[PDB]
């Protein structure tokens, strides 16, 4: 009844070079050794044959991993000791499942970490060792101060191997602060092959899709999100030549899309909602938008606008009031200029303690303009430009506490942020870059990034710092030539999509990192 | 031909004060970027058109403005051709304006149609912008000056479209992303005015350029001697005779109409057929590469047999401008329709109008007032259509005639639709301001001749330049002396 490879004592049973951990084991026997054993794994449930166990050892043995449950099937087993062996890796739940278990030993077993809550669950245990082992502290090992501390069993001193700052310092003794470990980060998650200028998100019935515009084939595409396997797929599609910009609006559960095209462009599509599909609706006019560069949406008093900037000098700057229809032309804007930009931006204005609706957009070789909207003539007027600019693309706004600022891009030279005063902006940061075709203010969870785009450089993602007032640097994106940023939130998920005009379009997840 | 050959435009440019005063009032810094502005443009002439522009000359004012810029594109252009008739003294074929203001209008700049080689005409205005944009606006004014005018009629039926709509065309409206390209109507539109004689003053090779020589650029500067293009279009021609700029054993030349490889041609071959009966043949001179500077017969000669006359080296009809303004399928109404039509004094003809009133044409002018062709369009190719289409019909004993005109409007001033001044009311009698008038009212300068009643001696023709070019056997500047050279 004893296994061949072991020879047995009448309450005991011992183990040698065994290659395989013997089920036939015989009952009446409590313990069994394991030693310089032949198998290289302690698999799941390999003990389940052997239920009476109240020891197991293991010593001089060379082990590729211990799997999780292994131990699983001893109910019975008050005391596991593993010494002496090389063991590569170690599972979390490798002792799950043991609630029986007393006295627990590791040691010895040069074992550089241990996994978070491998401890967890045993009640009865009394006593566990883990001396003798190189360990390496850092995040991995950050529990096990914490358990140090709140375990009922008896351990005695251990110390760090590594790194050398800490080496010969006793674990018990750390604090969690030094054990470092701190990151946050945006990592590539997909990658679209069509290369885009602009991308926007809405939600439709309380679903946020993705409408991304791709220049060179004309088609305005839209992303929805798939459970599947990743996030982001395309569901539909609206056909057109050489679009620019492609602006959902969702104005009470009805979607329409406002799409500028440089090819006899410029509709407005509206979804019906039976079909499912994207239908043209108005037909923007043709001498009043030539080139759009630009599409900015803002709701205004109850009212819904959209503003549509004209860099060409034959087209007008145009802004179109929704009756409820459809849109139709309100105010023409900025007449002979070339507009890259529009933003709109609500901003407190001296004396007046309420913020005021306000309009910045750009021309080329020219300063920024402000507009403030009155609403008795329900019009802008009092043009204002930045001063002591010169030759900025588009300007983008975002808002700490109650201050707003704006970021100022320039394609050559210095894109600076400048912080609204009572009655002006006054500079704030300045960071020079190198044929920068946008900067991006975003908010994902209460943290404020800044995201400079370079074509012939780096694309540089900074984090505003609360204590020093100002953006500092943070990540550095590769992204080919991106004309855009824009942030996408799922439930929970939350992704950033770069356009890239010579290049393959972008998808990063948001990650918080710890332990 | 005429289109194979590579042209040449000496262009000068004039810096307002507000263009001085956005570069610092550094003149180097107002300078060198409109050098900059000329070699994108050239960039983009070189390939499409087979024409490159030259910067003959610069002046740039520091002080103030000579005369003051106008909003309007159009007054500034006027106001501008004044000052270079009345002031400036340099030899170009262009003279454009840099301005540092903006024009109130969609346009970036205003240049005449068909206008190189014009004291008057040639030139263009063009307002400030960036270096790559405001060298659209200067190849736009440049077409405009060159010939391209974008067919209205084309255009609104779909014949002509830009091939790339992307950035669409040069011809198409400035926008962020700078239009690179002519359409393929644009060249033809530029064949068809050299073929039409104009352009005579572009097919001569500038020496010294306004920058230091560079050996390769295929100009030959001061110290030089031979230029081919580049290194590897040099293997097409020149390659042989010319190099580091300096003649092989035996080369007379390195590149040319006139230089058969390396050497010259014969004096007397012709580089140059004439392209219409208003063109003068050039042969090689066998003592230069080039051949010999394009020029045509003076102004007055006539043309068509007794149609039309010679102005610039055009001929003027009613028909070529039926033509001109309605496209090619038009032809000019049946002279009975100006004869009856005209004295009535109505929209559908007329000496022109008063105040709000037609005027009657005489009997005499009847053929220089309200412009008739055939089968009329309603879409012109240039200009404002101002109101609608005129047409009669006017019986003659068994054919019924069909007379149409409309008012097209380029400038507040001038008006097509009305027959153009210097088109032949008969013999040896022109149009000017709707009347017929002899051919000694417009005071016509005349070449030297040495023969009572004759033109040349009789011997020769009168160019543009007022010199006599001889027949064979015949020489002097009146060409009044016999010497056969065999
Ligand atoms: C540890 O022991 C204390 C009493 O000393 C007890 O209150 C606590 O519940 C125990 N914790 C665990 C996890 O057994
Ligand atoms: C979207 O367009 C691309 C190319 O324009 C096409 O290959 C793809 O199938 C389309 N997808 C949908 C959902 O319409
Ligand atoms: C705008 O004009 C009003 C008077 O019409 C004046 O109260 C205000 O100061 C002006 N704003 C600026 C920036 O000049
Ligand atoms: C020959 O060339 C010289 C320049 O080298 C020029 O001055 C002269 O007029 C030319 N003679 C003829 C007959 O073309
Ligand atoms: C003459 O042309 C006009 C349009 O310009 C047309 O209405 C009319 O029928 C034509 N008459 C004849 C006889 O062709
Ligand atoms: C033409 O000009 C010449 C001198 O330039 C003058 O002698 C002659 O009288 C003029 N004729 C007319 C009709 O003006
Ligand atoms: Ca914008
Ligand atoms: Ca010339
Ligand atoms: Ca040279
Ligand atoms: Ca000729």
């Amino acid at each position: 009844k004893c296994p061949a490879v072991c020879t047995c004592t009448k309450d005991n049973a011992l183990c040698e070079n065994a290659r395989s951990i013997p089920r036939t084991v015989p009952p009446d026997v409590i313990s069994l050794s394991f030693v310089r054993s032949g198998f290289t794994e302690i698999s799941e449930g390999s003990f389940l044959f052997t239920p009476s166990l109240q020891l197991l050892l293991f010593t001089s043995n060379s082990f590729d991993v211990i799997s999780d449950d292994a131990f699983i099937g001893l109910p019975h087993l008050e005391y596991l000791f593993i010494e002496n062996n090389n063991i590569k890796s170690i599972s979390r739940h490798t002792f799950r499942g043991l609630k029986s278990l007393i006295h627990l030993s590791l040691a010895n077993n040069n074992l550089q970490t241990l996994p978070k809550d491998i401890f967890k669950g045993l009640d009865s245990l009394t006593n566990v060792d883990l001396r003798g082992n190189s360990f390496n502290c850092d995040c991995k090992l950050k529990w096990l101060v914490e358990w140090l501390g709140h375990t009922n069993a008896t351990v005695e001193d251990i110390y760090c191997e590594g790194p050398p700052e800490y080496k010969k310092r006793k674990i018990n003794s750390l604090s969690s602060k030094d054990f470092d470990c701190i990151i946050t980060e945006f990592a590539k998650s997909q990658d679209l092959p069509y290369q885009s200028l602009s991308i926007d998100t809405f939600s439709y019935l309380n679903d946020e899709y993705v409408v991304i515009a791709q220049p060179f084939t004309g088609k305005c595409i839209f992303l929805e999100w798939d459970h599947v396997e990743k996030t982001f797929r395309n569901y539909d599609n609206i056909t057109g030549t050489s679009t620019v910009v492609c602006k959902p609006i969702v104005i009470e559960t009805q979607l329409y899309v406002i799409v500028a095209q440089l090819f006899g462009g410029s509709h407005i599509y509206k979804r019906d909602s039976f079909a499912n599909k994207f239908i043209k609706i108005q037909d923007i006019e043709i001498l009043k938008i030539r080139k759009p560069n630009d599409i900015e949406t803002f709701k205004i008093e109850n009212n819904w606008y959209f503003v549509v900037a004209d860099s060409s000098k034959a087209g007008f700057t145009t802004i179109y009031k929704w009756n409820g229809n459809g849109f139709y032309s309100h105010q023409s804007l900025h007449a002979w200029y070339r507009d890259t930009d529009v933003e709109y931006l609500e901003i407190v204005r001296t004396p007046q303690t309420l913020r005021t609706p306000h309009l910045i957009l750009s021309s080329s070789s020219q300063r920024p303009v402000i507009y403030q909207w009155n609403k008795a003539t329900q019009l802008f007027t009092n043009q204002t430009d930045i001063p002591n600019m010169e030759d900025v693309y588009a300007v983008k706004h975002f808002s700490v506490k109650g201050d707003v600022y704006i970021c100022l891009t320039r394609f050559i030279g210095d894109s600076k942020v400048m912080k609204w005063g009572g009655s002006s902006f006054q500079d704030i940061q300045r960071m020079p870059s190198r044929g920068s075709m946008v900067f991006q203010p975003l908010q994902i969870n209460n943290y404020q990034y800044a995201i400079l785009g370079s074509d012939y450089s780096f694309t540089q993602v900074y984090n505003w710092d609360a204590e020093k007032a100002k953006f500092v640097k943070f990540q550095e994106l590769n992204v080919q030539a991106p004309r855009s940023f824009t942030h996408v939130s799922i439930n929970k998920r939350n992704f950033l999509f770069a356009s890239s005009f010579k290049g393959n379009t972008q998808i990063y997840k948001h990650v918080i990192v710890d332990l | 031909n005429v289109e194979e050959e590579t042209k040449y435009i000496e262009l000068m440019i004039v810096n307002d004060h507000l263009m001085f005063k956005k570069h610092r009032l550094s003149v180097v810094h107002t300078n060198t970027y409109a050098k900059s502005v000329v070699n994108m443009a050239d960039l983009i002439y070189k390939d499409q058109l087979k024409t490159r522009i030259v910067l003959v000359a610069m002046e740039t004012w520091a002080t103030d403005n000579k005369f003051a810029i106008s909003e309007n594109p159009l007054i500034t252009l006027r106001e501008f051709m004044k000052y270079r008739r009345d002031f400036i003294k340099e030899k170009s074929d262009a003279v454009h304006l840099f301005s540092g203001s903006q024009f109130e209008s969609s346009r970036s700049g205003a240049a005449y149609i068909g206008g190189i080689c014009s004291l008057l005409k040639g030139g263009g205005v063009n307002e400030f912008g960036k270096t790559d944009l405001m060298a659209v606006t200067l190849a736009q004014s440049l077409a405009h000056n060159i010939g391209i005018i974008s067919d209205k009629r084309k255009l609104a039926s779909g014949e002509c479209k830009c091939e790339d709509t992307w950035s669409g065309c040069i011809m198409g409206d400035t926008g962020y992303y700078l239009p690179k390209k002519f359409t393929q109507c644009n060249i033809e539109e530029y064949h068809d005015f050299l073929n039409s004689g104009g352009g005579a003053c572009l097919f001569n090779k500038p020496s010294k350029l306004l920058d230091p020589p560079e050996c390769g650029n295929g100009f030959i500067e001061t110290g030089e001697e031979c230029d081919c293009g580049t290194p590897a279009e040099c293997v097409l021609e020149g390659a042989e005779c010319c190099k580091k700029c300096t003649l092989t054993q035996d080369s007379q030349c390195s590149d040319g109409l006139c230089c058969k490889k390396c050497k010259f041609q014969p004096m007397g071959t012709v580089c140059r057929e004439a392209v219409n009966d208003c063109d003068i043949r050039e042969t090689c001179s066998g003592n230069s590469s080039q051949c010999a500077p394009n020029i045509h017969k003076m102004d007055g000669y006539s043309c068509d047999g007794v149609q039309g006359i010679c102005f610039g080296g055009r001929c003027k009809t009613r028909d070529r401008q039926c033509k001109y303004i309605w496209g090619q399928k038009v032809t000019a109404s049946d002279k009975y329709c100006y004869e009856k039509l005209n004295i009535e004094g109505t929209e559908k003809g007329n000496c022109g109008k008063d105040k709000d009133t037609w005027i009657q044409c005489n009997k005499r002018d009847v053929l220089c007032g309200y412009l008739l062709c055939t089968n009329i369009g309603n879409i012109p190719r240039l200009g404002e259509l101002d109101g609608e289409i005129t047409s009669t019909l006017v019986v003659q004993q068994g054919r019924t005639l069909n007379c149409s005109g409309g008012h097209v409007k380029l400038e507040e001033d001038v008006d097509l639709g009305y027959v153009e001044d210097g088109t032949p009311c008969g013999p040896q009698m022109m149009c000017l301001e709707h009347r017929c008038l002899p051919v000694a009212s417009f005071n016509f300068s005349t070449c030297l001749s040495s023969k009572e009643g004759t033109i040349c001696s009789g011997n020769g023709v009168c160019s543009n330049e007022l010199k006599c070019v001889c027949n064979r056997h015949w020489i002097g500047s009146d060409c009044n002396t016999y010497f056969p050279h065999n």
